[PDB]
């Protein structure tokens, strides 16, 4: 698929990710949700080949919610990304390839912080403050470069996600039929309705 | 044909023991007596050395206690070649652990892995099982503190304070005794070496004759340290607690 | 005790009783023979007749390997196929990748070691068959017999089965009385003889002679049943000699 | 020890024999064909009151056209129905079909004798397979653990089997009625069960030609029961 | 075929005893005598060559035997079982050690490769225990010198100086009198030979006694110069005419 | 009593199928016996053809390994073949492998192995038979090494096999002890296989025709048996002086 | 591979082998499940011979195979942890390949035949197990509970109990239990359960276990204090 | 009795027990008969039911078009050596565009039981078995025994009470196999033949069990009212 | 490069009438520009009132037919003599055909 965004501010990580699927040359739905709740406080969006995205995201979520339920405990962001990184690495070097990226966006109840991973499909895994695949980052990191701090609000980091994507809507060549807005913090992942 | 030899290692008896289990554990019976206490500040394991000789270079030696990773401890009893086998595979788990998720191991998962092996030689395969019992002293950010104890069937339980090997029913009894829940690890030490001393199936407890390790907060600031004393180092606590 | 239940133990003499009980198997069966002769071999065996039903020259026993080589057994009838046919993949990957064929003593070790191979292990059975073959090749006549324990050696004349005795003395009185040789033709009519001789071990029930040969000179080196006008020659050689 | 696959001196099969002891101790299962269908019942027989009757599935569907009842180690059924569906709906794929009553049999039977040192032991389950197919109409099989199927007009199998056998023997009759069967069936459960037979306890089935296999209800049982106590004290 | 011994042979007793370990351990101690002892500057292993024929070359058949060029091993027990055991520890040091690290295993974890070879043998499939004791010496840079003792269990110890078979409880007391902790290599060569009389009936000499030593690095053994960081090997087996020298002095 | 059936410990650490093994080796009745020369190894066997229909070329216990490597065997012939097949193999793997000519002792040894598992695993059974290689090595000079059961083996500087074993190593060692040298100071091999005949001749105390025995000779660069004839010639040359 | 026969049939139609599991489950603990109205509960005894434990860290006798349903057990502790880990992967897989979690009966069945297939598969012996599976189906106000055991043959229960002295609580279990008005609140079903228990239990301190689940993954495990309140109302009422 | 624990195992006479039981469950069998001309071959049955209600279970196997046996003791085992010959015979067809020979057929079954009685975990084959066909070389009828031993004959039996159908058609030899161009009249001496193994019960129409194949007959089976002409 | 396929030519017509079928075929095998035969039969009866024909690459086609008439044979055996249905037959070349999905046999089929 085409745009998955990410931010970390203050309190909160925002993923915000397009609604477009597209086989051939027609737009088959326009409301597709390309993400995943790997556990109560950690989120994974994702992009890349058609069908793989999806299988890669379902996989990774059985595999975490098996070790919630062996363990009885939720695993941290950092150790869920890093899980995933290494079926990243450990794919690329298959027969065939998993071709999909993914951003993982968690609140880490223990050190009581957000916390965004970016992830492609080599394995190659950065913690950042914001975050993007594909072309996406080319239109958006001078926006993000210019206007964020870390002390941002959960507004201020939608305040400025909207100004992202209204230059995406200007600058891509793409219609990626807008996206839709998810908030992970410490009281959970809830969805912005209106955007 | 091969039939005619096999002593058929994984059944049941009419009574439902599995048989090479029971025998296993009567095996390790006769094995030095390990003991491990928990405390609010840190971890105790302590262990005797069987009937040793002048001539054993001690300071080298190592048969009763074994560093799993920088976390994790364990207290040997029973056959020490068969417990090689399973640390060796234990200290590999660890690792494997930390490479996936980049965090060091939580010590009840690693517990469960081992027990698992030795749970699979009771049901399958035909073979003997491994004649060793485990403690395990370790420590993560979770449950803090913890003592495990894992045996030949492959079954473990979470301890206070616990023994293992030969009179472990007379050590059981001097533990329950004395051990309190508000009590700290030179306290516990105390209790270890004492519990030892009035055990023991040797004449007198002495350095050359024991294994001892520590696991404490007592590191500069917020980690934890592993302690396997030296020979001069067990004569010191041995004066200290004033056994000797 | 308890080393005889088990095959590949040895006992406190240095035995494989299960490798000596396999052979009883074989003193049980029919008796068969081979004489070697001046540039050949000729193969006869004792076809007892169970019963009027028994269709005549139908059930054969004699057997052939490749083209040059014959084979007959006494004892377990299937565990003498299962060896012939093992004999046949042999020499059929020798002939593959050396392009000549097996030589009759490169062929005698190849079934030597498939059969030793079975006195190895407690989970197969060793063969209940001694086994008489042999054939001609570049060096000349060859014939060989071998016994459950996968021991072999050649021989001038050979015999197993329950007329092994009667058969090895006349054999023995051939060899004998024809020092300089014994022709092709003759080792057919002796052949014959020998097992009409033998047949006094199981006079009970009457038999049916069969006979192969093979020999430079008649067969021109290949292996072949002896039928027909040369069969009953042998035959009314045979019945005369008996009376 | 000793094989397990070792022929006793009477050339038998140890294992298979040893099996038929304990589907005998099994619960009974009772099958009787007619031209207007085949009848399956069987005694449920609960361990305890506290154990949820219903539950008990001991009358099972193959296929919309085949059904099957067990009596014996229960729990061996399990994999024999699994590779019945499959070979009947896998037929259903190949040829576009319903398969035959006595082919899905025999491909129930090949399983038997896939044991050795496949499986380590022989089923301790036998089955009573009953279906309808265009070729020979209602059928009802026999299915043993020795890989051996008969065809019957009317079987049982079980605990109360050689008593239930007897009274079939003189009950059946080539002209029946499915209504008939029904009764009988259930006649000859009450006279073998322990305890007292009731809509509980005993469970109906039926295969039919145009509604195809159906376990009964426990209402529709309670009144074929009802039917039963008046017709017997009626003389 | 196949091997249809997929069970284990060695099993726990009632009174928890694995029988084939003790009966293996009984014919270790039928064994000829066999000792090591640790010196400051050095390691000594010796044994008797018991040999079966005066017509048979006792030289052919090497007792004590080079694992690596610092370690060295001698046993007391089954000769063809030992045999084979220095085939595989000779490989495993290769294998799991010098073709990863590109040095030679120190002397504690070939003993560990070696001692999970013969636990194995106790444990797995259609095999009995290995039929003898290893004492085995050597150098490593960061532990120095040392000498361990292997039993068919997979159990190892290290000790200051030990014996092993026939007279091993006369021998270890022998030791025990004698052994100190300043001893030089050649007080301990001495030693070595005086313990080993005792446990000796006939001919006792260079040609009936095996002795090898690890110590000091040696150059002219190398068989190569150029390269200043190799010295050459520390294990050294002496000949029949150096062990004669040391019984005149004895 | 499964402790001597198999290949595992009796209570005494002793393995009985091994200790039987080597009591099927005398089951042939036949005596072997080697020796070294200067430039030679001579192995000598006797020959018993007890059946008159056999054919007397064919009965032979001797086996030519590789063209250097000589082999004489005491046992059972079928074990005997087989050690023999699978001498050649390894023989000839190992020349492929390493570029040189397998040595007698590197192959004693590797058959010496070959015997120790299957004193260890217990699926497979010892051989009934008692392996004696003889060559003259490229390195070593004349060679005589021998394996048992067991998995035993050593260099000899002569030895023999049999029943009557210990009669013929007396013999020898009372020879050696007043040469005092490790071989036999003879230039020609065949005066070494004279010497080999009537040391036996001695030992058992028989007399032999051309018949009764089997001669083995190893050279350098090859190893080969003596005919019938060759061997009437060494007879006679015995008998006159 | 280890291919030998241990579950043979026997001369009089017995598997010795199933048969000797199940006293290996007599000889375990006992576990107890109850289902009420609107809930199931289950109870566990924990033997009180092992004392000097660490509560907070030794693996709790009810386990959870996913977010609505829970497994309970008697027996081998060991065996039990292969049946668990079995369940849960494929209580994933089920979620994984279907979009539905699995049902308790679909969940049982399977645990069923994982303890049925070491009954006829070589070179291994039967667990030693018998196992208590409680829990509500997706979208479903209906309470379920089945029961298992090392034959393979499993069932529902109004309510049931397994383990050491079973037979007793059982006994119970039949005369308080009535079907046609069950534990209609969640005390009244808590209460029953620890009743049951203290027939059998000794001392109700920490002897006792409780785990209650509700519909829509609603799974709560009672403090040893909320127990001790059950266990001091009860023997006051005794006491007349 | 210490020999007869596996098929691996030669009793101290050179005796193998457990083929010897597998023999034993050919004779708790019910009878066959088999018999020829030169122009047919006929195989004649006995077929036995469990009771009353149930089915007389079959005993002739059909293999190809110009082949077919009848078998006697553990039925599941002629179904998986009955399949063997199936495909055997079809392999022949496939890759030769030949029909297997019926004797070539024998030595493949010679073959395949002769495997399980000299390895140990498997067990003999607990059945007997009785092959006719018409090939290239005429008619032909086999008997096969789980030892491994097939034999070519004019006539025979197998299976309880044999020895009767065995002496008589040893008496018709002469008789029988003259029987040329005439399927009725051999199946006539196929049922006689068999007629000498009953006791008590006699052969009814749903009891009888007839096969016949010839040169210009394929294999085929009669069974129920088919075989009412013949009793 | 080996290419596994040709081109036999030929052509075939199938006709369903109320109560009757036809399947006919010209008798020409050829390659390229060569004529192979002039009477080579490409219509064959499979039993059971079926008729086959595999037309395009005469391998493949000869190939399908002979495993389809095996198909039949191993009908009867395993269920009783039964006939095989033009419907059931139908459903069973799909299956053959489709065992190639990825090395297919290059035929246009027709019952
Ligand atoms: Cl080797
Ligand atoms: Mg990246
Ligand atoms: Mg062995």
């Amino acid at each position: 698929m085409d745009i998955i965004l990410g931010i970390r501010v203050q309190d909160s990580v925002i993923l915000a990710s397009s609604k477009a699927v597209t086989r051939g040359i027609s737009v088959l739905k326009d409301s597709d949700d390309k993400t995943r709740q790997l556990s109560p406080h950690t989120l994974m969006s994702f992009a890349g080949e058609a069908g793989d995205t999806v299988q890669f995201a379902e996989y990774i979520q059985a595999n975490i919610q098996l070790y919630s339920i062996r363990e009885d405990y939720e695993l941290s962001p950092q150790a869920v990304s890093s899980f995933v990184r290494q079926e990243l690495a450990k794919s690329i070097r298959s027969r065939r390839p998993y071709q999909v990226n993914v951003l993982i966006g968690g609140y880490d109840k223990k050190k009581n912080k957000p916390e965004l991973y970016q992830i492609d499909y080599l394995g190659t895994k950065v913690e950042l403050p914001y975050g993007a695949h594909g072309y996406s980052g080319f239109y958006t990191f001078s926006l993000l470069d210019h206007h964020y701090r870390p002390d941002m609000t959960t507004e201020e980091g939608l305040d400025l996600l909207k100004l992202c994507v209204q230059e995406l809507e200007k600058r891509m060549p793409m219609d990626f039929k807008g996206v839709i807005v998810k908030i992970v913090d410490k009281d959970g992942i809830r969805q912005v309705d209106d955007f | 044909g091969s039939r005619r030899y096999d002593s058929r290692t994984t059944i049941f008896s009419p009574e439902g023991r599995l048989y090479q289990v029971e025998y296993a554990l009567e095996s390790i019976s006769h094995a030095g007596t390990a003991i491990g206490i928990m405390a609010s500040d840190g971890i105790v394991l302590a262990a005797e050395r069987k009937v040793t000789s002048t001539l054993l270079e001690q300071d080298t030696s190592t048969e009763k206690l074994y560093k799993l990773n920088d976390k994790i401890a364990v207290a040997v009893a029973g056959l020490t070649a068969d417990a090689e086998i399973l640390i060796n595979t234990a200290r590999i788990h660890a690792q494997n652990y930390l490479k996936t998720y980049n965090e060091d191991i939580p010590v009840e998962i690693l517990v469960r892995r081992l027990s698992d092996i030795k749970q699979g030689y009771t049901q399958h395969g035909g073979l003997r099982p491994f004649g060793v019992s485990f403690i395990y002293a370790g420590y993560d950010d979770r449950y803090g503190y913890q003592l495990y104890t894992s045996n030949p069937s492959g079954n473990y339980t979470g301890w206070k304070a616990i023994s293992v090997g030969a009179n472990t029913s007379a050590a059981q009894t001097l533990l329950q005794m004395d051990y309190k829940d508000d009590m700290k690890v030179d306290d516990a030490i105390e209790l270890a070496l004492k519990t030892l001393s009035k055990t023991t199936d040797s004449s007198a407890l002495t350095y050359d004759r024991l294994e001892f390790a520590t696991i404490r907060k007592g590191a500069n600031d917020g980690e934890v340290y592993q302690k396997i004393f030296k020979p001069q180092e067990i004569k010191d606590i041995l004066v200290k607690t004033g056994i000797t | 005790t308890g080393y005889d239940l088990s095959n590949s133990v040895f006992s406190p003499d240095g035995r494989n009783f299960q490798v000596e009980y396999a052979v009883k198997a074989v003193e049980n069966g029919t008796t068969s023979i081979g004489i070697k002769c001046n540039d050949g071999v000729v193969f006869a065996v004792e076809k007892l007749i169970t019963s009027k039903l028994l269709v005549p020259q139908k059930n054969v026993k004699i057997q052939v390997v490749d083209r040059h080589i014959g084979c007959v057994y006494s004892g377990l009838i299937p565990d003498g196929r299962h060896l012939v046919n093992r004999g046949r993949e042999e020499a059929a990957s020798f002939k593959k990748l050396y392009k000549t064929p097996i030589p009759i003593p490169a062929f005698a070790d190849r079934l030597g070691q498939y059969v030793q191979a079975h006195t190895l292990y407690n989970s197969v059975r060793p063969f209940g068959v001694s086994t008489i073959f042999g054939g001609v090749d570049k060096n000349g006549a060859h014939l060989y017999m071998l016994e459950p324990s996968g021991s072999y050696w050649g021989y001038k004349g050979a015999a197993t089965g329950k007329g092994r005795q009667s058969a090895k003395a006349e054999l023995e009185k051939l060899v004998d009385h024809h020092p300089e040789g014994l022709s092709a033709r003759e080792a057919v009519k002796q052949a014959a003889k020998i097992i009409y001789l033998a047949h006094e071990d199981n006079k009970e029930k009457d038999f049916e002679l069969e006979i192969s040969w093979c020999s430079l000179s008649e067969t021109n080196g290949l292996h072949k049943f002896v039928k027909g006008d040369l069969l009953q020659e042998a035959i009314d050689f045979a019945q005369k000699e008996i009376n | 020890d000793r094989g397990v696959s070792t022929f006793s001196p009477e050339g038998r099969l140890f294992q298979v024999e040893y099996s038929l002891e304990a589907i005998k101790l099994g619960s009974t299962a009772i099958g009787i064909a007619t031209k207007e269908g085949v009848v399956l019942g069987v005694e449920k027989r609960a361990t305890s009151p506290l154990l949820e009757s219903d539950s008990i599935e001991k009358i099972v569907e193959i296929d919309r056209h085949i059904g099957c009842a067990m009596s014996g180690l229960t729990a061996d059924a399990r994999s024999m129905i699994e590779h019945a569906r499959t070979a009947a709906v896998t037929h259903n794929l190949y040829y576009d079909e319903d398969i035959n009553v006595e082919s899905l049999t025999q491909s129930v039977c090949d399983l038997a004798l896939r044991f050795g040192e496949l499986m380590s032991r022989p089923f301790g389950v036998a089955l009573l397979i009953a279906g309808h197919d265009a070729d020979d109409g209602y059928q009802l099989f026999h299915a043993e653990p020795s890989g051996t199927f008969y065809r019957y007009n009317a079987k049982a199998i079980g605990s109360g089997s050689e008593g239930a056998q007897a009274e079939l023997l003189n009950e059946w009759h080539s002209s029946l009625t499915l209504k008939e069967a029904e009764l009988l069936v259930l006649k000859i459960l009450k006279q073998v069960m322990e305890e007292k037979l009731d809509e509980n306890n005993a469970q109906l089935s039926c295969i039919t030609k145009q509604d195809g296999f159906k376990i009964y209800d426990n209402e529709k049982t309670a009144e074929l029961i009802k039917e039963l106590k008046e017709k017997e004290a009626a003389e | 075929m196949t091997d249809r011994y997929s069970f284990s042979l060695t099993t726990f007793s009632p009174s928890g005893k694995l029988g084939q370990i003790d009966y293996a351990l009984t014919a270790v101690k039928q064994g000829v005598t066999s000792l090591g002892i640790k010196a400051t500057n050095g390691v000594v292993i010796a044994t008797e060559k018991k040999s079966s024929s005066p017509l048979a070359m006792s030289e052919t058949l090497s007792k004590v035997s080079l694992l690596t060029p610092d370690i060295g091993a001698v046993y007391s027990g089954m000769g063809p079982d030992y045999r084979v055991l220095v085939d595989k520890s000779r490989k495993v040091a290769h294998t799991s050690y010098k073709r990863i690290y590109g040095e030679y295993p120190p002397t504690k974890l070939l003993v560990s490769e070696v001692a999970k070879i013969m636990q194995e043998a106790t444990q797995s499939g259609g095999v009995r225990p290995f039929g003898v004791s290893l004492l085995i010496a050597g150098h490593d840079e960061f532990n120095g010198f040392s000498l361990y003792q292997v039993d068919p269990s997979g159990s190892y110890f290290p000790w200051k100086a030990t014996a092993i078979g026939k007279g091993s409880v006369a021998a270890k007391t022998f030791l025990e009198k004698r052994w100190n902790d300043e001893l030089e290599l050649e007080d301990a060569i001495h030693i070595a030979l005086l313990t080993l009389k005792e446990s000796v009936e006939g001919e006792f000499n260079g040609d009936t006694i095996e002795l090898a030593i690890i110590g000091d690095e040696n150059p002219d053994l190398l068989g190569y110069t150029g390269i200043p960081t190799d010295k050459g090997p520390r294990f050294r087996k002496l000949t029949s005419q150096e062990i004669n020298d040391r019984l005149e002095a004895l | 009593g499964y402790d001597r059936h198999i290949t595992i410990f009796s209570p005494e650490g002793r393995l009985y199928q091994v200790e039987y093994a080597f009591k099927a080796t005398n089951q042939t009745n036949i005596n072997s016996l080697a020796v070294r020369g200067k430039d030679c190894t001579v192995v000598i066997s006797q020959k018993k053809v007890p059946d008159k229909l056999l054919d007397p070329t064919t009965v032979s216990y001797i086996f030519c390994i590789s063209r250097t490597i000589g082999m004489v065997v005491n046992g059972p012939i079928p074990d005997a073949r087989n050690a023999a097949l699978r001498a050649k193999a390894e023989a000839a793997e190992f020349r492929y492998k390493y570029g040189y000519d397998m040595p007698c002792d590197v192959l004693a040894k590797r058959m010496a192995n070959l015997s120790q598992i299957y004193t260890q695993r217990a699926y497979m059974r010892p051989l009934g038979v008692i392996l004696t290689f003889v060559s003259v090595d490229e390195e070593l000079g004349p060679s005589i090494y021998k394996t048992d059961p067991a998995g035993y083996y050593v260099g000899y500087k002569a030895t023999a096999t049999g029943p009557k074993q210990q009669e013929i190593t007396t013999n020898l060692e009372n020879h050696f002890k007043k040469s005092k040298i490790d071989h036999i100071n003879e230039e020609s091999w065949e005066k070494v296989v004279e010497f080999a005949i009537t040391h036996m001749i001695d030992a058992l105390g028989t007399e032999f025709s051309k018949n009764d025995l089997e001669v083995g000779v190893a050279t350098k660069d090859k190893f080969f048996t003596l005919s019938a004839e060759n061997i009437e010639e060494r007879l006679v040359a015995i008998a006159e002086q | 591979g280890y291919d030998r026969a241990l579950s043979i049939f026997s001369p009089d139609g017995h598997i010795f082998q199933v048969e000797y599991a199940l006293e290996a489950v007599k000889r375990g603990t006992c576990a107890v499940g109850v289902k009420g109205k609107n809930c199931v509960v289950l109870g566990c005894e924990r033997r009180s011979t092992l004392k000097l434990q660490d509560t907070r860290i030794t693996p709790s006798k009810v386990s959870k195979i996913d977010s609505h349903v829970v497994l309970s057990f008697s027996g081998l502790n060991a065996d039990s942890r292969i049946l668990i880990e079995k369940a849960r992967v494929e209580a994933q897989s089920h979620r994984l390949t279907l979009e539905d979690p699995v049902t308790v009966e679909y969940l049982t069945r399977y645990v069923a035949g994982v303890q049925q297939r070491y009954t006829q598969s070589g070179g291994v012996r039967p667990f030693g197990v018998s196992t208590l599976i409680a829990g509500f189906d997706p979208r479903d106000d209906e309470p379920k509970l089945y029961q298992t055991e090392p034959s393979g043959i499993y069932s529902s229960w109004s309510a049931q109990t397994i383990g050491r002295n079973s037979k007793t609580v059982r006994e119970f279990l039949e005369k308080n239990y009535d079907r046609k008005e069950p534990p209609a609140t969640v005390e009244e079903c808590v209460k029953l359960t620890v009743r049951s228990l203290l027939e059998v239990v000794q001392t109700g301190a920490k002897n006792i276990e409780i785990t209650v689940v509700k519909p829509d993954s609603d799974i709560v495990a009672l403090s040893s204090e909320e127990i001790n309140q059950y266990v001091t109302q009860i023997e006051q009422e005794k006491q007349e | 009795n210490n020999y007869d624990g596996d098929t691996v195992t030669f009793s101290p006479t050179g005796r193998l027990f457990q083929v010897e039981y597998a023999l034993e469950a050919i004779k708790q069998g019910s009878v066959t008969v088999g018999l020829r001309s030169n122009t047919h071959a006929v195989l004649v049955a006995l077929k036995r039911n469990a009771d009353e209600l149930s089915s007389y279970q079959k005993k002739i196997i059909k293999c190809d078009e110009h082949m077919g046996l009848s078998l006697a003791g553990l039925a599941p085992d002629a179904r998986v050596l009955s399949n063997y010959l199936r495909q055997q015979c079809n392999y022949s067809s496939l890759v030769f565009n030949r029909k297997l020979a019926v004797e070539r057929a024998g030595h493949l079954l010679c073959d395949k039981a002769q495997k399980n009685t000299q390895s140990y975990g498997g067990r003999p084959y607990g059945v007997g078995l009785l092959i006719i066909g018409y090939d290239k070389s005429g008619a032909h009828l086999l008997e096969f025994q789980p030892s491994g031993n097939v034999t070519e004959l004019y006539g025979t039996a197998i299976g309880a009470r044999s020895q009767g159908a065995k002496t008589y058609l040893e008496r018709t030899l002469d008789t029988f196999i003259k029987i040329d161009g005439n399927p009725d009249e051999l199946i006539k001496a196929g049922v006689e033949a068999i007629s000498q193994s009953l006791r008590d019960e006699s052969l009814t129409v749903d009891n009888l069990s007839i096969a016949i194949v010839g040169k210009d007959t394929p294999f085929t089976i009669y069974d129920g009212e088919a075989v009412a002409k013949y009793i | 490069q080996f290419n596994p396929y040709g081109d036999n030519g030929g052509t075939i017509l199938g006709i369903a009438g109320e109560d009757f079928a036809v399947l006919a075929g010209d008798t020409r095998n050829i390659t390229d520009y060569s004529i192979n035969s002039r009477y080579e039969p490409k219509v064959f009866d499979c039993g059971d009132n079926i008729v086959m024909s595999a037309n395009g690459f005469a391998a493949d086609g000869d190939a399908l037919v002979k495993r389809f008439k095996n198909s039949v044979k191993w009908y009867h055996f395993d269920h009783n003599d039964k006939k095989l249905s033009i419907n059931s037959a139908a459903r069973n070349i799909q299956h053959l055909l489709y065992s190639r999905r990825f090395f297919p046999y290059y035929v246009y089929n027709i019952i």
